[PDB]
């Protein structure tokens, strides 16, 4: 209302600021799959056990994962365990019933740890050796070019049909080099 | 976000980026209207303006403050002033870069923060490196010609942009010595 | 389609203004109405830029006469023109001969200061004016410390300046 209305419209605010997501849908199994399976589970008598996850949309995940992958840390998604990002099991998308998601988000979390530790290492040289200083400089010189390509993709998100398998495949020559 | 960020980075603290002398620039970080995703990129940007305000404060405080000066090199003397001049001239690309950012904000105000962050990542290494070079000289009460050596050892650096950037300050402080010796000899 | 919903770092130029308005209202609530913003937005940019071009000429601006971070930028460029006018007030004369020749040589520089403004910018960025007049406005505030803005006049000046 009047400022929260404008906020709710143009900015999102729905899992990471408390506002239960009423995102419209076309239901009918291909995008209703989590609900279809939950209703099936209840009809087979679990018994009861309501599963509570807070329902993020699809594209928001992909954008957040981009910002995770580029090299900046501390996002809302992905529970950290020591400084190791893992899959968040407190969110859910309208289909896939949180299992395929649990696999693929684990893959990107595996990449997120490798980039997290390297960027933390580079940060801890600025707070000599004459060889560590050149080493972090080479690592950094890679990272800036890598981060640039991620950032232009994230810019081009706002400017179409976005799903996982395009941005995953497009970043194959980057996650290969990351290993 | 559009003008506010450039205003913070130029060295005018606002009510979003609140100046302290113990924490420099700082986000308010108590609103649920901004979120952990943008927060981190913003803190990374806050560092540069904090160091910038320190730099400009020192330069202004000790250059153009007396006619031309008894004596302590960490507070007085021509050499400290010529240092501050060299430090101001190396900061000129920072001004030029911020100016270009405003042009892109004018071209489209819905461009990502990570683009800005990517632009300013090269200063992200350079500013903390020169900060300790100035901080050691002022803290240790370094007098006279030892200042020229202290910067010279830090122009043996293992970062090439930092090395060339400090070399320019060394060129200025050499210039004043050239100017004096040219009459003395 | 409805869009991809950009955040409050990329959805401004409208939510920027709403965010500033909300922040100002929040501060006024958190104080008690004892704070009183003078509307640091409206006027916009080009009108503001023309006003600060006018204060460097020697004539008074729209808040000073003898986004909220604009106040910090504004004070720094306002006190510049306040010094220029008080320097012309010190050079107001048609007595020591060398003192007169000194004052006329000062006015030969004040003319340069008047010539640099409004020959380079017609109207430009709000940051450009401060950056362009940083290496030069510092010289103008050096002149306030130099002059009397006891004090040497005449022969005393002829020795003191030498």
């Amino acid at each position: 209302p009047d400022d929260r209305s404008w906020l709710e419209h143009h900015v999102v605010h729905q899992y990471w600021t408390a506002r239960p997501s009423q995102f419209p849908h076309s239901l009918h199994l291909h995008s209703n799959l989590a609900a279809v399976w939950d209703q099936h589970l209840y009809s087979s008598d679990p018994l009861y056990v309501p599963d509570d996850r807070v329902l993020v949309t699809e594209t928001q995940v992909i954008r957040e994962t981009l910002w995770l992958l580029s090299g900046v840390k501390k996002l809302f998604i992905f529970q950290l365990i020591d400084g190791k990002v893992t899959v968040r099991n407190n969110i859910i998308v309208t289909h896939l019933t949180h299992s395929c998601l649990r696999s693929v988000l684990e893959q990107i979390a595996a990449y997120g740890q490798v980039v997290f530790r390297l960027q933390e290492f580079i940060d801890e040289v600025m707070g000599p050796f004459r060889t560590y200083q050149a080493f972090m400089w080479a690592l950094y010189k890679y990272f800036i070019s890598f981060k640039e390509e991620l950032a232009e993709i994230e810019k081009c998100i706002i400017n179409t049909t976005i799903t996982l398998a395009i941005v995953v495949d497009k970043l194959a020559p980057r996650l290969s080099q990351l290993k | 976000m559009i003008h506010e960020l450039l205003l913070a980075l130029s060295g005018y603290p606002g009510s979003i980026f609140t100046w302290n002398k113990r924490s420099g620039l700082q986000v308010s970080q108590d609103f649920p209207f901004l979120h952990p995703s943008e927060t981190s990129v913003l803190n990374r940007l806050c560092r540069l303006g904090t160091d910038y305000i320190r730099f400009t404060e020192f330069i202004e405080q000790y250059t153009g403050h007396v006619q031309q000066q008894q004596g302590q090199g960490g507070l007085h003397g021509i050499y400290l002033r010529a240092f501050c001049t060299g430090l101001d001239s190396v900061l000129q690309p920072y001004r030029q870069a911020l100016l270009d950012l405003e042009q892109e904000f004018l071209g489209d105000p819905h461009l990502s923060i990570s683009h800005v962050n990517y632009f300013l990542d090269q200063f992200q290494l350079l500013f903390p490196s020169v900060m300790v070079v100035v901080e050691q000289i002022k803290s240790q009460k370094i007098h006279g010609c030892q200042i020229l050596e202290t910067v010279y050892k830090h122009s043996c650096g293992g970062l090439p942009p930092v090395r060339s950037a400090l070399e320019k300050i060394l060129a200025v402080c050499h210039g004043v010595m050239y100017k004096q010796l040219s009459a003395w000899m | 389609g409805h869009r991809e919903e950009p955040y409050l770092t990329e959805a401004g130029r409208d939510a920027f203004d709403k965010f500033c308005r909300l922040h100002q209202g929040e501060l006024q609530l958190l104080a008690g109405g004892v704070l009183q913003a003078p509307q640091p937005v409206l006027v916009k940019e080009c009108e503001l830029v023309k006003d600060v071009l006018n204060v460097l000429i020697g004539v008074v601006s729209a808040t000073f006469s003898l986004p909220e971070s604009i106040s910090s930028l504004l004070s720094e460029v306002a006190e510049y023109g306040t010094c220029y006018t008080r320097l012309s007030h010190f050079s107001l004369q048609p007595k020591g001969l060398v003192f007169q020749a000194f004052t006329s040589g000062l006015r030969r520089y004040l003319q340069y200061y008047r010539a640099c403004v409004l020959s380079t910018p017609p109207t430009l960025s709000l940051l450009t004016i401060g950056f362009l007049f940083k290496k030069l406005g510092r010289q103008l505030r050096y002149l306030a410390e130099l002059c009397g803005v006891a004090f040497p006049t005449g022969v005393k000046l002829l020795s003191y300046l030498y």
